[PDB]
């Protein structure tokens, strides 16, 4: 979900 | 109170965030930009710095917060690695707060620091480069919600990150 933080 | 001016720098953004026409402002968007790839360019992790970094001092600048899961703040340390998809952790040299799941948490490793601060509109970010430390407040009765001391060997810049839509970020002043 946060993979892209 | 003193804060420093700061815009979002857009040579650094994510082709997939939208900065605000103020550079102030940044959210995610489904269409990627078609921007130049600069080395300076986050090219996967959906990050954005300020154009001003800091290599002394003792500067403060508040950020509004959206109420929805999706964002990240605090500062980065300029070296942070700007290319590939890049791990979201203090060994990369990102010190932030993050609201996800619908827990806010000080973004610890290897496990992330839940904290129970009740609900955030604004923050305040104190970062000391004389000390080593960068701290954050909620504005409404600064009641503190993490400090990470932190030896800084170089200069450190204040970070954004929107991984997802439906949230947002916002400097003040």
């Amino acid at each position: 979900e946060a993979l892209f933080q | 109170h003193h804060m420093v001016e700061l815009t979002l720098d857009p040579d650094t953004a994510n082709p997939r965030l939208i900065l605000s026409l103020d550079l102030k402002g940044v959210r995610l968007g489904e269409r990627a930009q078609d921007l130049p790839n600069h080395p300076c360019r986050f090219d996967t992790n959906t990050r954005v710095l300020a154009s001003c970094g800091f290599s002394s001092g003792r500067h403060h600048w508040e950020v509004e917060v959206g109420s929805k899961d999706g964002w990240a703040f605090g500062v980065a340390r300029e070296s942070v690695r700007r290319k590939g998809l890049t791990p979201f952790t203090p060994e990369e040299g990102v010190w932030a707060l993050q609201l996800n799941g619908g827990q806010y948490w000080a973004v610890t490793s290897p496990e992330r620091s839940p904290l129970s601060c009740g609900h955030l509109s604004r923050v305040r970010v104190a970062l000391d480069l004389e000390v080593g430390a960068v701290s954050f407040y909620a504005v409404e009765d600064m009641r503190h919600l993490y400090t990470f001391r932190v030896n800084f060997q170089e200069r450190v810049f204040p970070l954004f990150s929107v991984c997802s839509t439906g949230t947002y970020l916002r400097i003040w002043p």
